[PDB]
């Protein structure tokens, strides 16, 4: 049996609101932070995890519910970001020249992706439509594509001479690459380090929220240029002191989780649905 | 490659046909339906 | 303070722009960089004569130089009836500019704090602590219910956790409902327990440089863009001032008169 | 060629009409991409225009429809910009301190301007209303303005001592200068090199869509401080490879063109209507 | 005002019609003479500009309304003839061997042209039909076209061998080339000096009027060899002294503007078609 | 498609069946086989992948739809076994003293586990009920649990002495440890080389079936001592030759897939519950 997917739910416009649920969502869910190593370095502590946990307890979350996680930086977190955890808040420090990789990480974790494998050395690969991308993750993802015409001969590049291949993203830990949809391609991607998946983009992973810490709003989650929507799960707070940032988070946690949702969680901590 | 690669061209044909279905007349389309098209007649209407 | 009632079939009154121009005062705050680039000193008078054709009387436009953002943050007075504040944008000044904007655009009602004696909570969303002085260093130790520090010893000061250092202005929010012991530089820096009332309509902030960075709301979820936070693209301060003078009608018409019955006498430039 | 200018149209709401105009003084719609020369330098190619033409052919645009008009950089493109086409795209690589130049160029091309000559030597000049600006164009512009009075005595400046003047812009290829509307101004501007035009702002131009490539939303085309509205033609995209940028534009060209509009085109490729 | 939409105009047949508009055109428009340098040299003066302006004002043009412009000669003026003005007169001295140059200059200016750009080294080009030419302008245009059969193989030429190409205009400053319509072509022309544009002829340009000064009727502007109309805007004079030429023009300036009319495209009524 | 809600379906007990779906499950899914390296060692061949694939095709499975995945052995495969695939079969050569390890692996893979992190160093943990366990995975897991009083004092152990702590699992790759429910515990587990997760037992994972190639029925997936059931997906077979084992698999693959079924959590039906 389905859960009732194709059955309508007749409601009403006079039923009275059921009462609050903040208490129950606190007592069930688990809040969870992803912060850079710079945060701990500037805090210069090591009971700060305990202090923040007790602050969250006073705010109304039971003890074993707030889990802190540490990543070296944005680009290195981008390599297979496994959100091992229920309500995800990714604190993310802005610095120049990280605009694109920061945006790519935000896209990857905010949206749900259905990823299939790709065998680069053997087959050519297209992109079906607007919602499909190629996501390449690893230690050194240099991607060089050669598009083929109707005659299986490359255009602007010969399939034999890899130098003529058009490089589309060099030396990123994560690269979400789009190419014109409907052309076969030959990819030269460094198979020892980097792995590349053909990923469709389903709806939004409406569980993880991204808190930018530095500059102006720049996260273009939608790769299409005509639209730059602003999701309520993309927050932006100025800063000088990481302690002030964490106190702001702890003080306003209720609003943040009210913005986020719990139902959109997956059994796997992976940030995509691998469908072989 | 992973399959044949004219499905894109078929998709373009579909996109143009769907909008092209509106510019068709009726009263002297029914007579065309009445007329027996055959193998000789069907493909003779190609462009050039 | 009373139910005011009025029909919808009332006809419009004549435009009140003339009366507000002939009764109220506009007052600009600009950084000393502006004067330095201008390299003049009859420019104040020339700009006043230039405002006159726009409508303001001879004396109703008042210019008040300030050195820079960090120095203007300390206890900013607003001696006027329509205040414009020009804020140059530059890197690393984002939060200080946002803090100054949060201080002036919003209207705070607030009381003093005796840091050496008591422990101070934060009642709710509105209540912040405003630290102002030559150089503030707000160290805070949060206490458990047993009046013992968590992640800090109430006696030792090193274990305390800095939330703002070497700041001429610091608007700090701590976790609500937790007692806090502050160590704060009693000589240079004073600190005030301040609640956020409605908006201050008397003022308006022209950012002079970059992108959307002002965040008047300390909350992360909401980053609203109110009408009084303008931004203009600058390359010459003369061009900036010409723009402001030319479009003064819209700026003043986006501002509004202050509505808060204060009880603390202060100097105002009313004519 | 409308000349039933005044009399009104009538059109029903509940009915979609099968009758419609079929107007054509064209062969087909034509697209034209302006890109900085550094794009070519990074690409390090020279059949890449042909490859992009092939990929546009894949996306449906006929072969002779897409053109590429290289420009050296934003400031040098600002001097008498030209719209040689029907659907114009302009790629703009953002950099620090180029913000006002970039915004002024975007304002110039995006809006529609009605310009008149300005003989600085003989006459004083004025700005009648808010819609009127002065645009200085040339290889080297240095605008100095001395406002006058009713008595025609300079204020903050002597009418003859040019050094007493006030400089609103210097050493810019393009300068869209607004002065206070109502006061005569005596101008001093380097007549041998830079020209000045007294231009009113008509409605918006639609052939041009501006694809910013770098930083956050900073283009304030509207000189009014209060209003900073992000219209649908000021698109933005993050980047690290010009191949990625161009593939993005090719993939989403249909959305871009259906955001733009062919109708508001002009015979001459000048960015403004010069009425002598 | 319902721009960009053809709307029928219902006109009566017995409404008494308005009074004259000559006062309006004199007190509003701007007359705009173009004369060759030889005229000034023979006149041997240079207050003659002021003298003619006074003699114009006698007949009732405001002082700034008359606007004199000086061009070196026909062939060098024809390159990019930019007639940005309101009521243009163009004086063309006839001499032998300049028949086609004068004819193509008149063809270029008397009619409004919509010019799409061309990229010679990348595409092949066609002519839609009767009204589409290719207009080439520059310091030295030497356009060598050669046609292509349906198989993309040249006829009368080898595509790779430029020596086989069939030159159709050499070393002309302006060349309005018409080739056989409906045949793809490959072009070569000296891209550094001479530019070329695929130009379609719209209706006539009422703004301009060509006074041929010298010999008999030679201006066959219509590229069709059969029709050879003598449009009202192509006037002729017999001359010995440029003073006499200018005196005739000033004395009969009213009739000239009666022949001419305001540029239709520049009107507000043509806002959203090809306004110029 | 009305995801998330639990709507009550309704069906009639007199309707008729539908056509068999055997064709679909062969022609769309992907079969997936895990075997120990000793299999290939005894096979001593190496187009046997192709041979098995062609036999599967004869049974009805397209060529590219059957995957083989050699694993070293049970203990080293149990460390985070990721079955990113569509119809999973896991062969396991039973051996003495690996009874618990094999049963732990079977319990881990044959049921859907919802796992949250566990910060050993900071919190004290608990077990909500019989459906909760702690799965530890790594190169060498040595879990030492110290239960606590109601006043956070250990019983049988001191909270400061890992020597006094009681060892529950020692130096195994996979350890699904259960403890008393309702008693807080303090853990020490070698955090640098063995992660631990607090996991909850959802319904069964039909996607995967286990085949014990060796001895007698021992797999007790249910950690409860009382119930030691025999699930349909826990198959057993005797053996002397790996070729014979694989031929049996291929011959009866339809029956094995009938025993299994598509993962309940891989479908859009389970979208907003715990989809993965
Ligand atoms: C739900 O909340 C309302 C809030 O007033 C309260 O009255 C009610 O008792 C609550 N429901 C239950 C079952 O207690
Ligand atoms: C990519 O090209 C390099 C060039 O040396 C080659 O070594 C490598 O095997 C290629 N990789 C793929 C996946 O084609
Ligand atoms: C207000 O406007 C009306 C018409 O708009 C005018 O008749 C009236 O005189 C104006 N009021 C005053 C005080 O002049
Ligand atoms: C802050 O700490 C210093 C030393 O840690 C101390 O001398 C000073 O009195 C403290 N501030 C206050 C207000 O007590
Ligand atoms: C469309 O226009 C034609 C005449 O132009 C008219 O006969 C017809 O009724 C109109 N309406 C339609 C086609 O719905
Ligand atoms: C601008 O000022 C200079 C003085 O340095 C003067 O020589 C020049 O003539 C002025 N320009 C004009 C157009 O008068
Ligand atoms: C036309 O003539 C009448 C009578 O002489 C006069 O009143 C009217 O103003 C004239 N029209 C114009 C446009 O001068
Ligand atoms: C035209 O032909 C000459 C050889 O006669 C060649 O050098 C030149 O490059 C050609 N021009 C173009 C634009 O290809
Ligand atoms: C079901 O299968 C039978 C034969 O197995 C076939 O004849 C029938 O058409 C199938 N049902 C449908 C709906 O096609
Ligand atoms: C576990 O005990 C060892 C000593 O045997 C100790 O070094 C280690 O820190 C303990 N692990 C944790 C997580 O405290
Ligand atoms: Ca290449
Ligand atoms: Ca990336
Ligand atoms: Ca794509
Ligand atoms: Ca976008
Ligand atoms: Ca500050
Ligand atoms: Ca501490
Ligand atoms: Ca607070
Ligand atoms: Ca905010
Ligand atoms: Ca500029
Ligand atoms: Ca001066
Ligand atoms: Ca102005
Ligand atoms: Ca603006
Ligand atoms: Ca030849
Ligand atoms: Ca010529
Ligand atoms: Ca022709
Ligand atoms: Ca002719
Ligand atoms: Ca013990
Ligand atoms: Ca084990
Ligand atoms: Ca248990
Ligand atoms: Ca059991």
């Amino acid at each position: 049996q389905n859960y009732g997917l194709n059955i309508p739910i007749t409601g009403s416009m006079d039923t009275v609101y059921s009462n609050s649920t903040r208490e129950e969502v606190f007592l069930t869910s688990t809040l969870c932070l992803y912060y850079p190593t710079e945060a701990s370095t500037q805090i210069s502590d090591g009971e700060w995890k305990d202090s923040l946990s007790q602050m969250f307890l006073i705010k109304g979350w039971p003890t074993g519910s707030v889990y802190f996680k540490e990543y070296s930086n944005i680009v290195d977190f981008s390599v297979d970001p496994q959100l091992y955890c229920d309500y995800n808040l990714v604190l993310m420090k802005y610095d120049q020249s990280l605009e694109l990789d920061m945006s790519e990480l935000a896209d990857l974790i905010l949206n749900e992706w259905l990823c299939n494998p790709m065998d680069i050395t053997l087959y050519y690969y297209q992109q079906s439509g607007e919602s499909n991308k190629w996501i390449s993750m690893g230690s050194s993802c240099t991607v060089k594509v050669c598009p083929l015409n109707t005659q299986t001969l490359g255009i602007g590049c010969q399939t034999t001479n890899v130098d003529s291949f058009e490089t589309v993203a060099e030396n990123e830990k994560l690269a979400i690459v789009d190419v014109v949809d409907g052309i076969n391609h030959k990819i030269n991607l460094t198979t020892t380090t980097c792995t590349i998946r053909n990923c469709k983009k389903l709806g939004p992973r409406e569980n993880v929220a991204v808190i930018q810490v530095g500059g102006a709003n720049i996260l273009d989650i939608t790769a299409d240029p005509t639209t730059n929507p602003q999701i309520e799960r993309m927050m932006r707070v100025n800063w000088k002191r990481w302690w002030q940032v964490f106190y702001t988070i702890v003080d306003y946690i209720n609003q943040i989780v009210q913005v986020m949702s719990k139902r959109s969680r997956s059994l796997n901590s992976a940030a995509f649905y691998y469908r072989v | 490659t992973v399959r044949q690669d004219l499905e894109r061209q078929l998709t373009n044909l579909r996109e143009e046909f769907n909008s092209l279905s509106q510019e068709i007349a009726m009263a002297q389309l029914i007579d065309l339906a009445l007329l027996p098209l055959d193998m000789f007649s069907m493909f003779s209407g190609i462009k050039s």
